[PDB]
């Protein structure tokens, strides 16, 4: 049971050193893939959270050698290795290393068909180019955004939201709902925008208002006071719990305490297609205002199909009265008129 | 063939020493060599001096590393016969190598100096 | 529709009341989301932003609502729904009447609905949330007053929007906000003893009636509590009388 | 510099390969399993020739067509890779025909 | 609002008008657009046109609608429609192949009918307008109705080989081998002065590999106008059309065709070394409908 006994110093008393050295001659692509197991192993170190000395230290637990381990008997005194005999440093091999890693239960290996490279090429462009690049068909996010899409990406991404930093001025109004609380009832995210009620003029309004609204409320109270179930309302008369903040009747007697003689449409849509044809956002470049160039009822109709600007003329239209005399679509309706009666 | 080892580093196939370490096939061992060079010498007490090296260029933002001649001499002493023979090819490889050694302890120093 | 002096209710409207159909024609089917049949890289990521002319059709779930009232299921275009989405329509008047604010959320857009809870949860749950469905969310550079804000629960968030009220002065004497008000300062520490146990009595009610409001605001469809559970949860301990 | 690899091109090249060495056809009662490319390769090592003639009815057959609509479809992408998977497929099997001769 | 600079032309206002036409068409209306009241069938005359064309078109996998300009007079709505397609054939023909996809889309869904929306989305509808205004035969046609919706009847002389017009350049790096994909804009692909790569920026490492870019059908047609006015003392004349992606050897020598397509003008270079353009423009016709 290597995995427990070993592992415990793993977290505390593990901090190893990686030789960079090579003793016998080695060509250039075998350099590139060891190279490649070096930073293999690097990962494999790193995975499981031990820390690692780029510098060689004297409290350096650890060293993997592509140098032979073995064979060590002839080696300078400022070699590496004879420093590891020297402070009982634990010495590898990065087969040794290799045999390692195998007994820790990880994994080695961390398209394979044509067909699906073909599948993917046929989306996505072609393969040959850099894996890691801007790409230039995505267009991607350098600005405060917010982006939901769907991680199958199967699927069009249904929040694309991407606004410039001078739109994030003018705090007043943000393109996006920055919580505010409010008061008197406001929806949170709405502030109270041209309203100041601390202003006496909309005091003397709120209180007032208040005055007419009492009994209502008081009603309300002694209605459902005692119990939840109003069956049992019939039974010193209010109760009250005792509260210190200030209130609009307590702001009306501090208006007069500072400055009464004192000082200080339709509801249905059409169907439209997801997928926005290139000119089409080409011309959206071009808009202008229709003040260059060239009966409140408005809405779509789901029974015509089409979108009508007056009601009055759109159920005089023709469409309208065709599908109106045609009992047959008026049909599963008819069940119900006289399956009740 | 394309990469040699420090005993087979003495051993010149040219004939001065700037054109050996001229040579890309002796540049990049040289490199790889002082890279390891910096990395594991320390001192009889424990201490990496050069590590301390590093760090204190790190924390005072300075382009100046104090290498010594005994470490490189004891060391290697191949590569500081090299420096003392032709220190123009050298000292460009290592300055190299020294950026390279300060980067990994010290990432994202290029934009400073 | 809810009579007060009789004190009972009825659900009028159906004209957008969905039919739900089977599940199948624990996380494992429900909800990865798979409806439509449309269940069955190198170079491109498809997460750090979004192709410029996109040639993928959006999906096509059910939208009818309200604004304001609109789970997240629904927000976040989500097929296999379920009635679970009309418990979250549940909390959000348990919501209103808790805060004394009517429009709970503007909800302009689906995005901006998305948004507006998320300045009451944090971006953190509603991503978690989002990766229930098979589906990713991402936001960034924004000006959120608290990170992850009302992470004390909702309790914090009513006491707030009762806070701004409590120093202006929007309520009456006669109020029965101040009650709730004095109770979360009680949850967030920031003769005549009917006083004191009628004290008890509002103090249990609120205490239970933000248990039954988490249960209704849950991101989860399947974890959350059905009809059933959330009406034997004990804050209704008045049923007796049946 | 790291060149960019066409791990497609890869593919098709490896494909390629299989399709040339491990090909074989049924003969119509006058022999067993024959595999007709390697054949066709010492045929043209002998007679020192530079053309290999590849059936397009075979190549079909092979990697349930995905060989198949790569190379008709992307052939002047495809080309170079299967070049080098034949240049591979001789250096292995009669690696003489290599050079101009 | 937001009109188009230089139209008179609104994407949503002359998007609900032609599904509006669209979904509430019968050819009664054109029937009693041309005075003929009395031929009028209930039969095959009051069932929505475009409807059942739309469902054929659908059923039958093609992408191609032709519609008749001329219906469009008949519905009120549209009135100003047609006057739009005529003047701007180029935003209003983009707005109706948009309007086509959106139309059948709603067919499918609203309707919930069993087809895949898949190869729907993906599919490119294109409308086929030919029964514009027939007049000002070809000569009588002034620079003011360049860009304009014309109609030319005529006989098929010749036509040259299938050309192949670049819509996608694309290029390869000489030292990292790494490939961008240029899009074509207005006629104009943008080669890059600088390999894209981070790892490499050669500045004309770039070389545009012909073999490899992506190429779409052009043809040119040579037309002898036919007129149905022919004014004293001319002689008949000869115009060029251009037939593109579909439309390519679809007409041939000695065929009497009658065309609908945009009256286009080109400058034409006056020599092949110097970029110099003469004053003089060039006049042919971009092909949309063939009769
Ligand atoms: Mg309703
Ligand atoms: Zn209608
Ligand atoms: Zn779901
Ligand atoms: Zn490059």
């Amino acid at each position: 049971e290597w995995q427990t006994n070993w592992k415990k110093i793993m977290k505390r008393d593990s901090r190893i050193y990686f030789d960079i050295t090579d003793d016998v001659e080695m060509n250039t692509y075998n350099k590139s893939k060891m190279d490649k197991r070096r930073d293999l192993l690097k990962r494999g170190f790193l995975t499981l959270g031990a820390q690692i000395t780029q510098f060689f230290d004297t409290t350096v637990t650890i060293v993997i050698t592509r140098r032979s381990v073995e064979n060590i008997y002839l080696l300078k005194d400022t070699d590496i290795l004879s420093r590891a005999k020297k402070n009982y440093m634990k010495v590898w091999s990065y087969e040794k290393a290799a045999r390692f890693l195998k007994n820790l239960d990880v994994d080695l290996d961390h398209a394979p068909t044509l067909s699906n490279l073909l599948h993917n090429e046929k989306l996505y462009g072609p393969t040959d180019r850099d894996p890691r690049t801007k790409r230039d068909d995505i267009h991607y996010f350098k600005y405060p955004h917010v982006y939901l899409y769907d991680l199958w990406q199967t699927w069009a991404p249904i929040i694309t939201l991407e606004w410039k930093p001078q739109e994030l001025t003018n705090l007043d109004e943000l393109p996006y709902p920055i919580l505010k609380i409010g008061s008197f009832g406001r929806c949170p995210f709405i502030g109270d925008r041209n309203y100041d009620e601390s202003s006496y003029k909309r005091v003397v309004k709120r209180y007032s208002r208040d005055k007419a609204n009492k009994k209502y409320a008081l009603q309300l109270r002694a209605l459902f006071q005692y119990h939840a179930d109003t069956l049992l309302n019939t039974s010193k008369n209010l109760i009250f719990i005792p509260h210190t903040c200030n209130d609009s009747t307590k702001s009306f007697k501090k208006w007069m305490q500072e400055k009464a003689k004192n000082f200080e449409g339709n509801g249905l849509g059409p169907t439209r297609a997801s997928v926005m044809s290139k000119n089409m956002k080409s011309l959206s470049r071009l808009m202008v205002d229709r003040k260059l160039g060239v009966v409140k009822n408005s809405g779509y109709c789901e029974n015509c199909r089409v979108k009508y600007e007056s009601l009055e003329q759109h159920i005089v239209s023709e469409k309208h009265l065709s599908f109106a005399e045609n009992d047959l679509n008026f049909e599963a309706i008819d069940s119900l008129i006289e399956n009740l009666r | 063939r394309e990469e040699l080892t420090l005993e087979s580093l003495s051993n010149v196939k040219a004939n001065s020493y700037s054109e050996w370490i001229t040579q890309p096939n002796v540049s990049r061992t040289i490199a790889r060599e002082l890279k390891s060079f910096l990395l594991e010498y320390t001192d009889e007490t424990g201490r990496s001096v050069y590590g301390a090296r590093i760090r204190t260029l790190g924390e005072m933002n300075s382009e100046s590393l104090e290498v010594n001649y005994r470490h490189l001499a004891e060391s290697k002493a191949i590569l500081a016969l090299f420096l003392a023979k032709c220190p123009e090819e050298m000292l460009k490889i290592f300055d190299l190598v020294a950026m390279e050694a300060t980067e990994l302890h010290y990432p994202d120093y290029a934009r400073i100096h | 529709l809810f009579n007060l002096e009789l004190g009972r209710g009825v659900l009028v409207d159906f004209g957008l009341a969905e039919a739900q159909m089977d599940y199948k024609s624990n996380h494992e089917q429900f909800c990865p989301c798979i409806m439509r049949n449309q269940y069955s890289v190198n170079g491109v990521d498809l997460t750090k932003g979004y192709p410029k002319n996109e040639t993928r059709r959006i999906k096509r779930a059910n939208r009818a609502g309200t604004r304001g009232f609109r789970a997240p299921e629904v927000l976040m275009k989500c097929g296999a729904q379920s009635t679970k989405i009309d418990i979250w329509s549940v909390g959000v008047i348990l919501l209103s009447l808790l805060g004394r604010r009517f429009p709970m959320f503007q909800s302009l857009d689906d995005a901006d609905s998305l948004l507006e809870l998320c300045t009451i949860f944090g971006w953190k749950e509603l991503r978690k949330c989002a990766a229930l469905h098979g589906l990713g969310f991402e936001a960034s550079g924004l000006i959120w007053d608290k990170p992850n804000g009302y992470s004390n629960g909702l309790k914090e968030f009513v006491y707030d929007l009762l806070n701004k009220e409590c120093t202006i002065g929007t309520f009456p004497e006669y109020s029965v906000a101040f009650e709730t008000f004095g109770f979360l300062q009680q949850e967030l520490h920031d003769d005549a003893y009917e006083l004191k146990k009628y004290q008890e009595e509002i103090w249990s009610d609120h205490y239970w009636c933000f248990q039954v409001l988490e249960q209704c605001f849950e991101m989860d469809p399947q974890k959350r509590s059905s009809a059933e559970d959330l009406l034997k949860t004990p804050f209704f301990n008045e049923l007796n009388e049946n | 510099v790291k060149k960019v690899d066409d791990v497609t091109g890869e593919k098709v090249r490896e494909a390629f390969e299989q399709f040339l060495e491990d090909f074989s056809v049924q003969s119509t009662d006058t022999g067993e399993v024959e595999k007709v490319y390697r054949a066709q390769i010492e045929f043209m090592k002998i007679y020192d020739l530079n053309t290999i003639y590849i059936d397009y009815q075979h190549l079909s057959m092979r990697e349930n067509g995905a060989l198949a609509m790569a190379i008709s479809e992307q052939y002047y992408r495809f080309l170079p890779f299967l070049q080098k998977g034949l240049r591979r497929v001789v250096r292995k099997y009669a690696p003489e025909l290599l050079n101009t001769s | 609002l937001r009109i188009i600079w230089g139209t008179n032309v609104s994407i949503q206002e002359c998007t609900t008008n032609f599904r509006n036409f669209l979904m509430s068409f019968k050819y009664k209306f054109r029937k009693i657009l041309d005075e003929r009241e009395e031929f009028i069938n209930n039969t095959t005359d009051e069932e929505l046109y475009y409807i059942k064309q739309l469902n054929e078109m659908r059923e039958l996998g093609t992408s191609n609608l032709n519609l008749d300009a001329r219906n469009l007079l008949a519905y009120k709505q549209t009135e100003d429609l047609y006057h739009q397609l005529l003047n701007y054939p180029q935003e209003v023909i983009s707005i109706m192949d948009q309007t086509i996809k959106d139309c059948m889309v709603s067919l499918i869904v609203d309707n919930n009918l069993d087809y895949d929306l898949d190869e729907i989305e993906t599919k490119f509808y294109k409308v086929r307008p030919y029964n514009v205004g027939s007049c000002k035969g070809m000569r009588e046609l002034n620079p003011n109705d360049i860009d304009k919706l014309i109609n030319l009847k005529g006989l098929v002389l010749r036509s040259t080989p299938v050309i192949p017009d670049m819509k996608v350049a694309f290029f390869k790096c000489n030292v990292c081998d790494h490939t961008m994909a240029v899009e074509i804009d207005r006629g104009v692909i943008q080669e890059p002065a600088r390999c894209e790569r981070i790892d490499c920026n050669e500045p004309n490492s770039m070389s545009l590999i012909h073999n490899r870019c992506s190429f779409a059908d052009k043809q040119v047609i040579k037309l002898q106008e036919t007129p149905d006015f022919v004014p004293d003392g001319q002689t008949p004349h000869s115009i060029s059309l251009c037939v593109y992606d579909e439309l390519v050897d679809s007409c041939r020598a000695g065929d009497r065709i009658e065309v609908t397509g945009t009256f286009r003008s080109i400058p034409i270079r006056a020599n092949s070394r110097q970029r110099v353009l003469k004053s003089l423009y060039k006049t042919y016709v971009d092909v949309v409908h063939v009769k």
